[PDB]
């Protein structure tokens, strides 16, 4: 009672089956592709069921050389990628098979790359700080223990560099285990990651699973969810902490606009897939933190045409407790990490939980920047020299403080040569109000400039 | 007097750009919505 | 424990009973993105609640002359081709009754929270008519928001409908949940005439938001008489597009007897968002941002449920607080627009008096309430007439901070008076204040009792004035509550607090204030 | 001979007929929705013939609870709305159903609100302005008889109140009437203009038309035309003046535009309807003057994102006669009606209509007005002895002037007592002629506020 | 494709290979035009998804 291929387009492929035999959905289908060159076992999901006994499905591997009438045949249940602790140390694709070491896991526990977000009972916020070291995220941009962070930008303004810096402030010395979805990325920094895994020892207590963007819309789907069944399966069946780093999640809402129109939907604002929202809220609720089971999330987050209002971006901000925003107007400023300290936000930045004095720099640090972003239209046509006195010290504060939110970061040794830095939080406060009150307006500004720290900071200072 | 003659010129030079800048943006918001509306029902006579 | 674990289950066996009724079955022809369409039910109505065979439950939305396409509400994956579908002949109902008081509830009315069942008094269709306009009553009790922003400039009244509008991690969950906090004083009187039973409608929200806020009100002792009606993200698309109809629903039933409700929508937008997904999965035609025809309907049939009934029908109210997020401070988008139009006035929050600390960060003069100061106690109303007027000049002065010198005399202590009233505004989270404080505390401002306090102690100065008036002088506050104006000899010993204060007040810079 | 209902997609219903029993556009079909809780009996408006004897209808009513083949009977006529002297003092829908007395007016004659305008040789050639009796609207902005005019304001700038005034000066001075055309009420607005109106005792001189916002956007759409067809009988029948309120015409632009949508019609510009302009102009070229009567209409205008260029007030600007703007801070300033005299503005002010000394003595006016909002920056930064003595004179003489705009309306009768006045236009001609020379500069500003001519002016004059 | 398959053949060779696509804009635009006559419904900007 095997199907057979009716309608082929793209990604997408239709399957006849008989009348008792329609497989149910997100169920996984085995076509075989046999031309020698592309020559292959392809792995469908069923994604519509379209009646008349045909169902239309989203292909994993890409459809060049299937052939219609050809046997497809029914799984019975959905894609299922290996769990257990075998998966640390290796590589996987989104169908679960094993690129370092093929054939590796096939013998480990499957589940299914479906499943239902945690019930609404068991979840509890988070407030507990992440200290990553870096000066402006463990200022403005607190990171929770626990929580979901995202690190949203445009098109080539650092998020890869950022998530790999912070793979390497939290992971190599988490007691943990780490899972990393690469979603639709590039796979020169794939294999950049893997090797600086591998070099650090930190590759035994890490998983990755690639679906990079030269796979077709199915992988770039499907890879999340199948790097977030091992994430779940270390939360729930071991009550590991796990940290979950994903790169890049609108590559998920991404495919699913690029079948979108092939699966019939009609297009939504911006040409967006009409199911923007629910098939990203699936995904994300199934990354929350269930209590005493913990998962450190990080997403990186594209934002298409640098536009913040762009319905992806704007749908996913309401999934993230915090969410650094690093922007192309901070980046061609030669601030790196490139962080927008203003637009970035988090939730655990409150007087209750950092601290009324870490609260209060932070206040503080936005209110002379917002200051500073306004009056640089004046300063622009009518000059500095027109601007208050306070105003005058204020900007003068305000570059400062910009360019001491820039950090040399270890992910950053090769964009500066200069070797990483990691900053207390204490020192971070500590010099931040010193800065913001005024203590360090004599120095020179370019003495700010990639230092992470104050005996950094005197040091340049010095040296200018 | 310069002064004030030199920034009464600016303050309405300023009013004259923002009038041409706010006509401006209100053609690019008009043109956004119509774009939109074309391609959302370009999709939709498709399908 | 006790004998229960086995007699509720013998009760059930003793009274159940599956007769055979006949029924109208429908075959599932096609199933996709949260759509089902059903061919059969000849007699389906529209929006019924359709039953699928595992437990799912769908509503009739389309209906053809071919096939039934209902909106699937949750568990879409177990939908096939050729399943059995039952019509239940009841169109989209919910159970109500004040056993909702500090449960969380799906759209549906089912509990999420994993406590116990809720005992339902009655159940409410989801679509039944709004007041009519001869069934209404004009606005004019105060709901105070315990914001002293919102309270003094754009004044809520009990049956309004007002908009916290605004961009992302701007202010407004935090004003709501401020806005339900408050009413613990009220609720703690029992008179029925004060208490505000709340509905905090969450759409779209991520699960451990939903939990959040309602920690913060349980923290603030506001769980007692609040409901939270959630549809988080996770759930089908059916579910954000009902959840406000679901929260109106629970909230009429209090309201047509005789309570005072207050409802949170967070956020319409994705209301408008799940029910634009429903639209175009089933072929409806697009329009402006693909937003279907009767959008506005959704949101216009929902937020005008939010009304003041006349005494003849209890003369009970719901008062409406759609929150909806703003993209780059546009709200000349569409859904934007739209409740803009729907509702009787706006909060406007915005980001950059967020970081200016203006937080709660309503921008004042382009923020309205139309209901105006029907809504206010006549000493909020005396007390904050000129502070509107202020704040404007204030704005218009901005520009001469600089110059403060070269200004006139009255034009200087127009900036001077306008930036204390800035820095009296501002207030921190989750710490409302009583109608009486406000009234005192936009005393001290308009009436220039903050003119000799520094700008940056001002917030200090009020707050510890206050906390000095309620603990030794609480008669002011007593009157104030009492009598809702502020007496000639009230504001002769406030004065008289106010100077006794002065001499004993720290400023930060280490001057003297007198 | 009844037709079925086939489909049912939101408010759009599809009924099929008999070949021979098609109901023929705009015609208003009956269903009933038979279920207990949402019973009711919808009004369908057939909108297109698709074929095949089909029709497709936008219901006037929520369409839940309706069933597939239930009966639809066709009345005949279009959506017909009851008219007569019955219908003054009473609250209507756009079907005609009465809101505040069911069952009121079922048995009145009754006219089909799709009339077309009046024959081209039936209209007037001259435009003819509209003695209303104001000084600030006779002198500033002169209304059009049989025009339109916008209605720019919002909350507690005296709208209402001037809509009261208005309606007090058509029902006496002209021995008129009035229709309230509440396009997208809220029925809070609505209800608060119910009592309002009553308790001014002039809901006996006004028929209220309202289409709530809760309604489908069918009757929103409609709305407009059932007021303007009471109106139309008021002025071809009964032979007397109107006053077409229509707040807020805007909403009557959207509710075509949904309908547009719903209907399936591709959008035009900014999404509106592709026939935004043939609606528009089949609403308002009704209001005008015919046989020797006319039907004035004060129509408050949405100006969307404040753009006048949208393609709605576009469309609506070009059957605008006059522009009334009320102010805040002409409010504030005690200068009820609460005109500003400089955003204001007609189409009439021309020598031509108007005499020659009316255009001199408003140009005079508004030039001084003009000059003093230039010299209030200057006043309120630098203070008023910073000005020169002409200067001085000349903000005596506007304030004067600006404070004389005022007037003792018949809508504030009810709350102080004093009878209002209907200055002459000659006479407020004549008085702002001596205002603008400076004939009247030596008395306090006081004695200008709320009086009508300069008998008035001379009384409260002595009584300073 | 076909520059890349050619350089392609040459890097799994172990020879090293420099692609100068010139300009990928007008394969988008070439892109566009095949799937609009293909009757592929568009994305944004016309685009396919
Ligand atoms: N009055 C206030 N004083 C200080 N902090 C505040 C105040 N109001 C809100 N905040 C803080 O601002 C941030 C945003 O608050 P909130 O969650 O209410 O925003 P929101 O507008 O509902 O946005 P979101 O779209 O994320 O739900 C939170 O850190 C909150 O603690
Ligand atoms: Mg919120």
């Amino acid at each position: 009672t095997a199907g057979r291929v009716v309608r082929i387009t793209g990604p997408v492929v239709d399957v006849e089956f008989p009348r008792g035999s329609v497989p149910e959905l997100f169920n996984a289908l085995h076509a075989e592709i046999t031309f020698g060159a592309l020559a292959k076992t392809l792995t469908l999901e069923v994604a519509q069921h379209l009646g008349d006994s045909l169902v239309r499905c989203i292909s994993m591997q890409p459809t060049d050389g299937l052939v219609r009438g050809v046997e497809v045949t029914d799984t019975g249940a959905s894609i299922s990628v290996p769990v257990g602790d075998g998966v640390k140390g290796h590589v996987f694709n989104a169908l679960g098979d094993c690129l370092d070491d093929p054939g590796y896991g096939k013998d480990f526990e499957h589940w299914s790359i479906h499943r239902k977000p945690p019930a609404f009972s068991d979840l509890e916020p988070r407030t507990e700080m992440l200290e990553t070291g870096l000066k402006v995220v463990d200022l403005l941009t607190p990171y929770v223990r626990g929580g979901k962070i995202a690190l949203f930008g445009g098109a080539g303004v650092g998020k890869t560099v950022l998530i790999q810096e912070m793979i390497n402030r939290i992971a190599r010395n988490f007691g943990g285990t780490s899972v990393f979805a690469g979603v639709g990325e590039r796979t020169r920094e794939g294999n950049d990651l893997w090797v600086e895994l591998a070099d650090a020892n930190v590759l035994k207590d890490t998983a990755l699973v690639f679906g990079q963007m030269d796979e077709p819309p199915g992988t770039r789907m499907r890879v999340a969810l199948s790097a977030l069944t091992m994430a779940e399966f270390f939360r729930d069946e071991q009550g590991q902490d796990v940290l979950l780093f994903i790169d890049n999640i609108f590559r998920f809402t991404q495919a699913g606009s690029e079948v979108s129109t092939l699966l019939g939907r009609m297009p939504s604002a911006v040409g967006y897939q009409p199911t923007l929202a629910d098939e990203m809220g699936e995904l994300q609720e199934r990354i929350t933190s269930t209590r005493g089971r913990s998962i450190t999330s990080m997403q990186a987050v594209y934002v298409p045409a640098d536009d913040y209002t762009d319905p992806a971006p704007a749908t996913t901000f309401a999934h993230l407790d915090a969410t650094t925003e690093l922007s192309r107007a901070v980046f061609s400023k030669g601030i790196f990490p490139a962080v927008d300290p203003l637009a970035s936000s988090s939730t655990i930045l409150d007087p209750a939980i950092v601290g009324d004095e870490h609260y209060r720099v932070a206040q503080e640090v936005i209110r002379i920047l917002q200051r500073y972003k306004d009056l640089q239209d004046i300063i622009a046509i009518l000059g500095i020299d027109e601007l208050s006195e306070e105003d005058k010290q204020l900007v003068n504060r305000a570059r400062r403080i910009e360019r001491f939110l820039s950090q040399n970061m270890m992910a950053a040794e090769q964009f500066t040569g200069q070797p990483g830095s990691t900053v207390p939080l204490k020192e971070t406060i500590e010099a931040f109000d010193k800065l913001t009150k005024g203590e360090f307006d004599h120095l020179p500004e370019q003495a700010f400039f990639l230092i992470g720290g104050l005996d950094d900071l005197a040091k340049k200072a010095e040296s200018l | 007097a310069s002064r004030r003659r030199a920034m009464k010129s600016a303050t309405d030079n300023a009013d004259d750009l923002i009038k041409a800048l706010t006509l401006a943006a209100n053609r690019e918001r008009q043109a956004q919505i119509t774009q939109e509306i074309s391609e959302i029902v370009g999709g939709a006579n498709a399908l | 424990s006790a004998a229960d674990i086995e007699g509720a289950i013998e009760d059930y066996v003793s009274s159940f009973s599956a007769d055979t009724e006949r029924e109208e079955i429908g075959t599932v022809i096609d199933a996709g993105d949260g759509i089902a369409h059903v061919e059969g039910l000849p007699s389906v109505m529209t929006q019924e609640l359709l039953e699928f065979p595992g437990g799912v439950l769908g509503v009739a939305l389309n209906l053809d002359e071919h096939s039934v396409g209902a909106v699937i509400l949750g568990e879409f994956e177990k939908i096939e081709e050729g399943q059995q579908v039952k019509r239940t002949g009841e169109v989209l109902s919910v159970p109500v009754g004040d056993a909702f008081l500090g449960r969380v509830v799906n759209p549906l009315g089912q509990p999420i929270d994993g406590q116990g069942d809720i005992a339902a008094e009655t159940r409410r269709a989801l679509e039944l008519q709004a007041p009519s306009v001869v069934q209404r009553q004009s606005v004019s009790e105060p709901l105070q928001t315990g914001i002293k922003a919102i309270d003094a400039m754009t004044p809520i009244g009990r049956g309004q409908r007002q908009l916290i509008i605004g961009d992302r991690k701007t202010g407004k969950t935090a004003v709501c949940v401020d806005t339900i906090l408050n009413q613990r004083e009220a609720w703690l009187t029992g008179d029925p005439k004060q208490q505000v039973r709340c509905v905090y409608v969450a759409i779209g929200q991520k699960g451990t938001t939903i939990a959040s806020v309602k920690r913060a009100l349980e923290e603030g002792g506001a769980m007692e008489y609040t409901t939270i009606v959630a549809a988080p993200a996770s759930d089908a698309a059916g579910f954000k597009w009902l959840a406000p109809y679901t929260g109106s629903a629970i909230g009429q039933h209090w309201m047509y007897n005789g309570k005072h409700v207050l409802i949170v929508f967070d956020d319409l937008s994705k209301q408008a968002d799940a029910y634009r997904a429903i639209s175009l999965l089933l072929r409806r035609p697009p329009g402006r941002e693909a937003f279907p025809g009767d959008v506005f309907y959704l949101h216009s049939r929902l937020l005008e449920r939010c009304a003041k009934l006349s005494d003849e029908l209890g003369g009970g109210s719901m008062t409406g607080l759609p929150i909806i997020e703003t993209k780059a401070n546009d709200i000349s988008a569409f859904i934007p627009t739209n409740v803009i139009s729907i509702t009787d006035g706006q909060c406007f929050l915005e980001s950059d008096l967020f970081n200016q600390g203006v937080r709660p960060a309503i921008n004042v003069g382009v923020s309205v309430s139309r209901v105006g100061g029907a809504a206010q106690i006549k000493a909020m109303k005396e007390v904050a007439g000129s502070l509107r007027l202020d704040l404007s000049q204030y704005r218009e002065l901005e520009a001469f901070a600089a110059f403060a010198s070269d200004l006139d005399a009255a034009s200087k202590a127009q900036l001077d008076r306008g930036a204390r009233l800035v820095e009296l505004l501002k207030q921190p989270q989750y710490s409302p204040l009583a109608v009486e404080e406000q009234v005192v505390a936009i005393f001290l401002g308009t009436q220039g009792h903050l003119d000799s306090v520094p700008v940056e102690d001002v917030q200090r100065f009020e707050s510890e004035l206050l906390e000095h008036v309620k603990a030794s002088h609480s008669d002011i506050f007593d009157g104030i509550r009492e009598t809702k104006k502020l007496s000639e000899e009230a504001e002769e010993k406030l004065v008289s607090v106010i100077n006794e204060f002065k001499k004993g007040f720290q400023a930060s810079d280490g001057s003297s204030v007198v």
